[PDB]
């Protein structure tokens, strides 16, 4: 390097940082991915149970 | 005029002298302040040093 224009410096390179990111979720494997073709998707659902028998 | 009284002759001169001389003196000095920090002309991104000074 150079200190103005008659005087020389000592370089003593260079020093970097980066922010933090989590990924707590990701390392719990809790989703699922599927790979469609349109944006457009569709679920079905079916509910059952029970009843009651009254003497006769 | 024949018979009469002669003529004489004269001697030469002479002549001494003293001289003096004079005297010249020239010096500089050197000192580390001018050498530290200071780059050499002609290179770049190099330090100066004293032998060239000295030159």
């Amino acid at each position: 390097m150079q200190n103005g224009d008659f005087q020389i410096l000592d370089y003593t390179g260079l020093i970097s940082t980066m922010p933090r990111v989590d990924t707590l979720l990701q390392s719990m494997n809790l989703f699922t991915e599927h790979f469609g073709r349109t944006t457009v998707a569709r679920i079905e659902r079916l509910d059952d149970g029970a009843g009651d028998i009254k003497a006769v | 005029q024949r018979g009469g009284v002669r003529q004489h002759l004269a001697n030469d001169r002479k002549k001494i002298v003293n001289l003096n001389i004079p005297f010249f003196p020239l010096d500089r000095s050197i000192d580390r302040a001018d050498i530290q920090n200071f780059r050499e002309f002609g290179t770049e991104n190099a330090p100066a040093t004293v032998d060239a000074e000295v030159q």
